[PDB]
Parts: structure tokens; C-alpha cells; sequence
């Protein structure tokens, strides 16, 4: 019961019943903090550099690129140290110092890009030093790497199975990738069997999936729901076991967030707030009145500003 | 330039 | 398999294996950062409320007080948000505006104390409200409260016992209050029977425990091991079960915490390096060459400023 | 005034 490194200590994180929220505590947070990393994203973190090996694409001299400087850049720095391959991350020189410190601090070769360029000052350099060494460089893009919502299918959703004696009736979770809801819910209504409700969480400021969803014209913008709300489509949200579409905006996620920890006693990030809120939302329909209802908190405070 | 594509 | 609230969702922490330190893999560390609130602290939180409660020193309107604002106040702070109880927590003007805002986050009254003063300014103001009404006010005490020790004794313990199956033989922590060793090593040697070995750590600069030990003059010191070295022999630590005293300077400590992150992707605080950094000592001393040592990591990375 | 004493 002793884990070889810390890429194999992901997951059976807990289940915990909200009190200030929902009815008759039909809301249930899986905590997502409660890994090595801090985030949802130590699980694929693990995984795509697991499944790069098992299939032969990652190799003892083979260095690993991305521009993700968020949950996926910390989890894939972690398991990159844990198992010995060298990671060098792109991301804007706009970022924060402490971002620039914690992934310095795990041994990353950040590559500071453009505060005239953003995620494209990032997301095409990476691709430049793929490109210099294509047998050097892999790259692992989390948006579409099936290993994502793979991990997902085999360890969060029969977590929340177990945990809950197949009685969860609702899944709520915030899409980046979109692999969570997906790999959770493809493992509870297709490997369990049980025909439960799939709700993905997105900003009412860029609710990219409702207006496709729609048949209107999709039209991203700004909002602060760090982590959700990528302005597209992810190759990684199955858009077919997706019941429902809520919107939830800046506001009430960072109040939902600040509620949670004075109220809850739950350290939650800013997401965490934006799924909850949602949640409620359901929870306090008669429709969902007898209906056990579980919420992915991604992450955790203190990696944050939801505290002005 | 997208910021809320860090994830 | 739910929890009624946070504080119920202590423990069941992992034990990773040391790759960079020790000898064909003897040293294990218990990754303790996977709790609520991101301590160990959490543990002793959650059971000195309970236990408060169950013999009934604490109830639905008396408020909560103490001046730690580190693990403990942290810990004690979700509590007492998941359990309805309200908190005051002394702590000098000097503080830090992330603490500050961290606790204030957690719904904490926050009493501003004296930059003229520290934990006396502190220690002294908390009794004060405390005797301005000793009906209101409830103060937990954590280096003297034996639901500290309690908790890890049916908690921290058995789930080494456990993880290892029976096969520990030293155990290496840490000590502000003791608790954890003083607990630990009951479980381990009175519950079970194994004749381990319980090693306390403490900072080269405030080395008390020895200093006791030795029949020497206690001479406490400033370091940066924050967590540990109280410049005292706390009521919590049981000198008695304690079979061996190691010293750590601020720099080793320091230095080990970022090897940890950087090679171990284990996201260690500070208290952390000291610990792992005593261990390896021992480890790589023939005398405990096919010996299973467990280490505490009580607290994770980001937290911190071993970032420089 | 005790500064390693704030646990
Ligand atoms: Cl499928
Ligand atoms: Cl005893």
C-alpha cells in the first residue's frame, strides 16, 4: 500500500455533503485538491505521460513540451520530476511571479513568450521546439489526448460509484478539456449501467457549448472562471453524454467560492464556486428534490485571488 | 491570445 | 461512504516511496498536505472540536479562541465553519495580508495584535476575551490538549500500520506540540507491539529537546523551520516514547524541500525538507540499512517561501 | 514576542 512515486498516488479523493446548499443535503463536493499537485488535473497529468510510454511515444531522452501553465502544466511538472523526464512549459511573459516560482520550484524550463502574444505567444512556440526536434520534443495536449477522459473513466467516476452505492443521480462539473463529465460519465451510465444526468458547467460570459447546442452563433468572451471556459468545442467533451448545459457567471462563482470556505469550512477554487452554484440551481427544482447530486471542486484556494 | 485557454 | 461534513474527512493520507534519498528505497513519506485545510493539522481540528463537544466544553453558543495563526488555526478555522461554531484567532499586526486574507476567507475574527508584541501580544490578548467572559469564550490549547496526541494515536498511526503492513520499523517527525510523534508512536508500539524507532526532529538553531535530554541548558533560537522548534518541551510531546533526537539546519531543510518538488514531485513545506532531511541520515547509516522509515510531511508547498 | 511559537 506504498506508491512507487507520486504520479500513482492519484484520486480516491472524498465525498463530502454540503449543508448551506441544495435540500435536505442532496448536494454532494468530490474534492479535488486532495491529490499530489492540488488539482483534478494531477490524474491525467499522470495518465498522458503514463499512456505516452505504454504506447512508445515518451522515452528515457525524450523531453516534454506544452504551453499550459495552469492545473495541467503543475500535474504534468510533478510527474515529469517523479519519473525522471525533463519538462519545458511556454506560457506569456505577462504571468504571475508565483506561477513563475512554483513551476521553477518543480524543476520546469519555463519559456517566458509574449505579453504581446498570450496563448498563441505560447501555444505556437511550443509547437516551435516540437517542431526543432520532433524525435526531442512530444507534446501531449490535453484538449483532445484520450488518455484524459480515459483516467476519468477508471478512477473519478467509479470513485463517486463506490462512494455513493450507485445512488448518485446527477453529475455536476465545469468544462476546460471537458474530459471529467466525459470520462465520468461514460464509466457510471455505460460500464454501471445507470442512466443518470451529466450537467456541464460553463460561464454565462462565453457559454460556447449552449450556443452550439442551439444552433446559434458561438461568441467566447472574457470572465474569471479560471480554469472553464476555453472558447471552444474540446475534442475531450463528448457533447453526446451531456444531458444538460448550465451558465453561471463571475460573480456568483467567486461568491459561491467564498461561501464554501466560510459556511462549508471547504477550501475551494474559483471553479469550485461556478460548479457548486450550478448545482444549486438543480438541486432546488422539485424535479431534482430526491435526487443525489454529486459536484467536481477541481481545485483549492490559495491558488487564488477570490479573496478581495 | 486567449487567457481563459491556460488551463 | 459521504461525510457529514469536512472535518469527518481527515486522514487516509498517502505514503509515497523516496527515489533521491535514502538506500534501495527504505525512506517512505506520509504526504499529509492531502487533508482538508492542507495540514496536519486538520486531524487535531477536527478531534479537540469533537472532543470539546462530547464531553462538553464547547456548545451552540460558546465562541472558539486561540493565537495560533499557522496549521492549527487554519485547521481549527474550517472547523469551526463546517460545525457552526464562530472563531476569534489572536495574532500580531505583523502578519502576512495572504494569512490575513486566508483566515478571513475562512470567516475567522481576526484580532490584529501588536507589532510591539508578537505571540505574547498574542498569547496574553486571546486569554483576555477568554476571561471576559470564561462562559463565552473556549480556548482548545493545542500543545497541552491530549485530543491532539488522541487523534493520532486512532488516526495517523494505525494507518501506517496499515499501509505497510505491519513492516515500519522508524517513524521521523517533526515537533511543534508533539502530537504527532507522541501519538504515532502509542499506536505503533502500545496498540500493536512493534518495538520501533521514534525519532523527533528539531532545528540545529533551537535544539531543546537534546539540549533536555542532555541535562544541558535549554537555549532556544530564531530559524525558518516554521511548524516546529517552539523553544520549549511541549505537554504533548511524550519524552518517553522518544528514542532519538536528530538537529536540521534552516539552509538543509530549505534545500531539501525544493529537491523534493524537483525530484520527487512531492510538493513539500518547509517543515517537510527537515524531516526527509533527518531520515536520509539515518537511511544511509548501515546500522538502519534494512530498516522501513516513514516520514511526515505535515504540510504542502505554496503555503510557503522556499521559493527564492 | 515569540515567532516559531505561531503553530
Ligand atoms: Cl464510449
Ligand atoms: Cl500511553
Amino acid at each position: 500500500a506504498i506508491y512507487a512515486d507520486n504520479s500513482y498516488s492519484i484520486g480516491n479523493t472524498p465525498l463530502v455533503r454540503l449543508k448551506h446548499f441544495g435540500h435536505n443535503g442532496n448536494v454532494v463536493v468530490k474534492i479535488e485538491g486532495r491529490n499530489p499537485s492540488y488539482s483534478v488535473k494531477c490524474r491525467i497529468g499522470a495518465n498522458m505521460v503514463w499512456q505516452a510510454e505504454k504506447d512508445g511515444t515518451l522515452t528515457k531522452g525524450k523531453e516534454i513540451v506544452d504551453a499550459t501553465s495552469g492545473n495541467t502544466g503543475i500535474a504534468l511538472a510533478y510527474v515529469a520530476a517523479a519519473r525522471g523526464y525533463k519538462l519545458t512549459l511556454t506560457m506569456p511573459e505577462t504571468m504571475s511571479l508565483e506561477r513563475k516560482r512554483l513551476l521553477c520550484g518543480l524543476g520546469v524550463n519555463l519559456v517566458l513568450t509574449e505579453g504581446a502574444k498570450g496563448m498563441k505567444g505560447a501555444i505556437a512556440k511550443a509547437e516551435e521546439i516540437v517542431a526543432s526536434d520532433p524525435s526531442r520534443y512530444v507534446m501531449l495536449k490535453q484538449f483532445e489526448n484520450p488518455a484524459n477522459p480515459q483516467i476519468h473513466r477508471e478512477t473519478t467516476g467509479p470513485e463517486i460509484w463506490k462512494d455513493t452505492d450507485g445512488k448518485v443521480d446527477v453529475v455536476v462539473a465545469g468544462v476546460g478539456t471537458g474530459g471529467s463529465i466525459t470520462g465520468i460519465s461514460r464509466a457510471i451510465k455505460l460500464d454501471f449501467g445507470k442512466q443518470i444526468t451529466s450537467v456541464a458547467v460553463e460561464p454565462v460570459e462565453s457559454p460556447v457549448i449552449s450556443q452550439t447546442l442551439a444552433g446559434e452563433e458561438v461568441k467566447p468572451g472574457p470572465h474569471k472562471i479560471q480554469g472553464i471556459g476555453a472558447g471552444f468545442i474540446p475534442k475531450n467533451l463528448d457533447l453526446s453524454i451531456i444531458d444538460r448545459v448550465e451558465t453561471v457567471d463571475s460573480d456568483t462563482a467567486l461568491a459561491t467560492a467564498r461561501r464554501l470556505m466560510a459556511e462549508e469550512g471547504i477550501l475551494a477554487g474559483i471553479s469550485s464556486g461556478a460548479a457548486v452554484a450550478a448545482a444549486d440551481r438543480l438541486a432546488k427544482l422539485p424535479e431534482f428534490a430526491d435526487k443525489l447530486i454529486v459536484v467536481i471542486l477541481p481545485s483549492a484556494s490559495e491558488r487564488y485571488l477570490s479573496t478581495a | 491570445d486567449g487567457m481563459n485557454l491556460n488551463i
